[PDB]
């Protein structure tokens, strides 16, 4: 301002950006076998 | 014939050349087992003013 006039401006400006990711997994395996023989019937068990 | 893991008696005959009282049994196993597991999570969060 200059003595009349007088002249203001302001301005204002603000951004915000913001990411998140995450990921847990499991996975699990497993396998057994057996085998087995025997040299009256009753003993098949 | 003789009483071997079976009954009282057999018969055998003539044409039959032998009878036998081993038992023998076999056997085998083949077991399996898994699990496969998955999970995926995105998230995302934007302001502006
Ligand atoms: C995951 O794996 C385990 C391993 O023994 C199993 O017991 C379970 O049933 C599985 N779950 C699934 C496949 O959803």
């Amino acid at each position: 301002r200059v003595l009349f006039a007088k002249k203001t401006k302001v301005e204002h400006r603000c951004t915000t950006n913001k990411l998140s990711e995450k990921h847990e997994g499991s996975f699990i395996q497993g396998a057994e076998k057996s085998i087995s023989l025997i040299r009256s019937e009753y003993g098949a068990a | 014939v003789f009483s071997g893991d079976g009954k009282d008696f057999y018969r055998l005959s003539g044409n039959v050349l032998s009878y036998t009282f081993q038992v023998k049994i076999n056997n085998d196993f083949n077991y399996e087992f898994y699990n496969s597991t998955w999970s995926y999570v995105k998230h995302t969060s934007t302001e502006h003013t």
